[PDB]
RNA sequence: CGGACUACUUGCGUGCCUUGUUGUAGACGGCCUUGGUAGGUCUCUUGUAGACCGUCGCUUGCUACAAUUAACGAUCAACUU
RNA sequence: AUAUGGAUUCUUCACGGUAACGUAACUGAAUGUGGAGACGUCGGCGCGAGCCCUGGGAGGAGUUAUCUUUUCUUCUUAACAGCUUAUCACCCCGGAAUUGGUUUAUCCGGAGAUGGGGUCUUAUGGCUGGAAGAGGCCAGCACCUUUGCUGGCUCCGGUGCGCUUGUGACGGCCCGUGAAAAUCCACAGGAAGGAAUAGUUUUCAUGCCAGGUCGUACUGAUAACCGCAGCAGGUCUCCAAGGUGAACAGCCUCUAGUUGAUAGAAUAAUGUAGAUAAGGGAAGUCGGCAAAAUAGAUCCGUAACUUCGGGAUAAGGAUUGGC
RNA sequence: UUCAAAUGAGAACUUUGAAGACUGAAGUGGGGAAAGGUUCCACGUCAACAGCAGUUGGACGUGGGUUAGUCGAUCCUAAGA
């Protein structure tokens, strides 16, 4: 026979971590590596889009959060597989533009409801409204990713 | 019996890490209302000391 | 009485739509000095007579 | 919901370009007395009807099946 | 009038037999001398036989033998051997049954890493 | 020298099911068409196999038995006295 | 609105049956007739449906001190469509007293019975399609999440002064004979148009489009209505299980529902609502008031008087279980 | 009518479980017509009301809920106006 299983619903914290040992430093410095490649890939993409502008259209704000996210998930996918149980992206790809200070990263179904709700305002806020950057933009990109915690 | 108290062990995480001994990080909502639920007796007071 | 008319269902309507407290913040207007609703109706206390 | 006996009914009623769905449904049951059977149901949707045709003989049934037209949104069960 | 048809019957009692708390050979001789057939208890004169591998009780009966009474039987069996509240006798297929354990949850086993 | 990480990339063992294909399986009006089986019966432990009955079989020309023609005999199911 | 297919016709507006009539269709104006809508109540009889009762088998649950192949529960099939199915009624052959047929109930026949052969209404039932793919009853897995799956079985019968209800053919009753209109169909009529490269058909089949406005929650009562109230009052109707029993009486139970109505402790007198009482048997009281006694069913028996119909369960008697 | 637990500052009276009973299909069951008008349901919640109590409510505060070619009205006529 087998017996039974249950929910439960209840726990609480548990011991032996935030001591620093090699493993635990082998997860902030995975963790760091793959934040400093993804702040120089969303550079590259800024600084060719920008400071090139070879012959097409340019990135917007919302296609450089995705595709910013989208690199962070492939390069972390083949890192601590099977060993832990919780990996991912612990603050969200933000590029800010001057007045803003936190919290910028709009969907990308959301461009026409930005021209739409700001159809009406003045151009002091442009930047965000339309997603290109104009000369003379202070532009903040903020980004995290953790490993088990 | 021994092997079912093996199977049904324990596993934690992160949510009972920081949301363990948490109260909601809501407010009180005095006649038990939802988000956009209209509350024709106190919508025209906007603070709670008034 | 499940099968009425029309003008029976809007006075019902109205007398719905006006079976209300009084709203707080007209408490704290300058020289106020309406402190209840006078005109409240129940359905079991008083009866409206169609 | 009607019942066709002719095959040739049932062909050309199949074939009324007013016609988009048929069903086959199989369902095994038991004859007079001694053994088990499939029986293969065809139901095509008109308009104003839904036409089947009843084949008990699993034989013919298969025939049925592949000369069917290739436009209706056959399903199966 | 030669419907003398030989119905058979499979019971499965391997889960209490290993789990060690059944005996299948004391069950068929509960069967052998409980068989009514024709009213009376001992008249199995080829009528049914039944034989036990250690795993699987079979019956292989020409007389009135229906599951239910198979069914009663053993419900009779297992409440003389003060079974019942414990094991339960249920149909698989047609006329394959076994005797299962009704559902029982584990204790604590938390007590200096007990489990 | 380097591996903390599975991934980082044979075969070929042991097995699951669709199996694609036969092996196996061959489950059944096919009527290629004689004495009958639940036909009437009997040696045949029944029934078959064999026959007998000379011909059974819902049936019928063939004429007949208290023809169940004076119905006395064999065939299934309610509650009233 | 409309397009195809079929049907019709050069004998222009279809054929087949002795007939009752049949069919996928098969021109028909003005006008005029006919039918349906459209009808009382009671009585028994016949049939249908749902319920009730009951036998095998396949599942699930309970009892098991002793007994019980046991007790309970699941095993279902809509509107609609095709084929078929009837009491009544009608047609053809034939010619009836030795009068026959026939209902529970006595009516029918030379104005054509009994008999033989046929036609019709489709109440209603059956078999198929709808439809097992639904629903039901069980057995499992991941049973991690407010997330997902796979298996079996669902089958054959019986009965009846049963109960409720629908319906048919009859019968009784009246100085009582038991609504109207909208609406739909048919017939008579023969206006008018028409076949040859066609007219009629959307009353034959298939295909296309549309169907506005207002009501719709809940109670319907010992708390949602009216009585000044969350008042023992009042207020129209449908469904209706088992036993006992003549019974929709009373008594007990299944499905469903409720457990509401200020409570605790003691057991004086007097009350309210009930009961029993030796011997006597109305002596009580205005008055046998009240209570007791009687009581169902079977069988026997029953007076004066009478408007002959009644009185009448008159009066009186012998009985009643279980196996 | 009784027992335990839960809730709560507080439980004869709230919720769940365990028991004992009752209505007894001309029901204390399931629907409707007049009439009422939101009493329906959820969340919050006890000053007043529920002739004891109350954490409960047909009470108090805030919301949600009634979908039609086929069911009714609408149309017809009756006694009548
Ligand atoms: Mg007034
Ligand atoms: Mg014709
Ligand atoms: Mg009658
Ligand atoms: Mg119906
Ligand atoms: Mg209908
Ligand atoms: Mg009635
Ligand atoms: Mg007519
Ligand atoms: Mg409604
Ligand atoms: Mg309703
Ligand atoms: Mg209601
Ligand atoms: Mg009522
Ligand atoms: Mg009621
Ligand atoms: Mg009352
Ligand atoms: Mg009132
Ligand atoms: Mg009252
Ligand atoms: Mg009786
Ligand atoms: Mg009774
Ligand atoms: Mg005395
Ligand atoms: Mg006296
Ligand atoms: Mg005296
Ligand atoms: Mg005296
Ligand atoms: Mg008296
Ligand atoms: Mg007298
Ligand atoms: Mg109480
Ligand atoms: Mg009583
Ligand atoms: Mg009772
Ligand atoms: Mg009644
Ligand atoms: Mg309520
Ligand atoms: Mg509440
Ligand atoms: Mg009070
Ligand atoms: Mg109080
Ligand atoms: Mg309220």
């Amino acid at each position: 026979m087998a017996l039974a299983i249950s929910h439960e619903d209840t726990q609480i914290l548990l011991k032996d971590k935030n001591i620093l040992q090699e493993s635990v430093l082998n997860k902030y410095r995975t963790a760091g590596q793959i934040a400093q490649t993804a702040l120089k890939y969303v550079t590259s993409l800024i600084n060719d889009s920008y400071h090139s502008k070879t012959t097409q259209r340019q990135l917007t704000v919302p296609e450089l959060c995705l595709l910013t996210d989208s690199f962070i998930l492939t390069r972390l996918e083949q890192y601590y597989k099977n060993k832990v149980n919780e990996r991912g992206i612990a603050i969200p790809t933000t590029i800010d533009i001057d007045q803003i200070s936190g919290g910028w990263c709009p969907e990308i179904d959301d461009t026409q409801n930005l021209l739409n709700w700001n159809k009406g305002k003045d151009s002091t806020f442009a930047s965000s409204v339309t997603g290109t950057l104009r000369p003379g933009d202070l532009v903040k990109i903020t980004l995290g990713v953790h490993i088990d915690g | 019996q021994n092997r079912a108290a093996r199977k049904n062990r324990y596993v934690e995480r992160g949510s009972d890490v920081v949301f363990g001994d948490q109260d909601a990080l809501t407010a009180s909502t005095e006649n038990g209302v939802k988000l956009r639920q209209t509350d024709r007796l106190l919508d025209g007071v906007a603070d709670g000391s008034m | 009485a499940a099968q009425k008319s029309f003008r029976i269902k809007q006075k019902m309507a109205k007398a719905k739509k006006q079976n209300r407290p009084l709203p707080q913040w007209i408490r704290l207007r300058t020289n106020n000095t309406i402190r209840y609703n006078a005109k409240r109706r129940n359905w079991r206390r008083t009866k409206m007579n169609i | 919901a009607r019942e066709i006996t002719d095959i040739k009914q049932f062909l050309e009623l199949t074939r009324r370009a007013d016609v988009k769905t048929a069903t086959v449904k199989i369902n095994k049951k038991l004859n007079k007395a001694g053994k088990p059977f499939r029986q293969t149901k065809f139901k095509v949707r008109g308009s104003s009807s839904l036409y089947t045709l009843v084949i008990n003989d699993a034989g013919k049934a298969k025939k049925l099946i592949q000369s069917l037209p290739p436009t209706l949104k056959v399903n199966r069960l | 009038r030669k419907q003398k048809i030989a119905k058979t019957f499979t019971v499965d009692v391997s889960s209490p037999t290993e789990n060690g708390v059944f005996d299948p050979a004391s069950y068929a001789k509960y069967l052998i001398d409980h068989i009514k057939v024709e009213g009376a208890v001992g008249n199995l004169g080829n009528a049914v036989t039944v034989t036990e591998d250690g795993t699987v009780v079979t019956v292989v009966s020409t007389a009135k033998f229906s599951g239910k009474y198979l069914k009663y039987l053993t419900k009779k069996y297992l409440k003389k051997n003060q079974l019942r509240d414990w094991i339960r006798f249920v149909s698989t297929k047609t006329n394959e049954y076994r005797l299962a354990f009704y559902q029982v949850t584990p204790e604590e086993d938390e007590e200096e890493d007990e489990e």
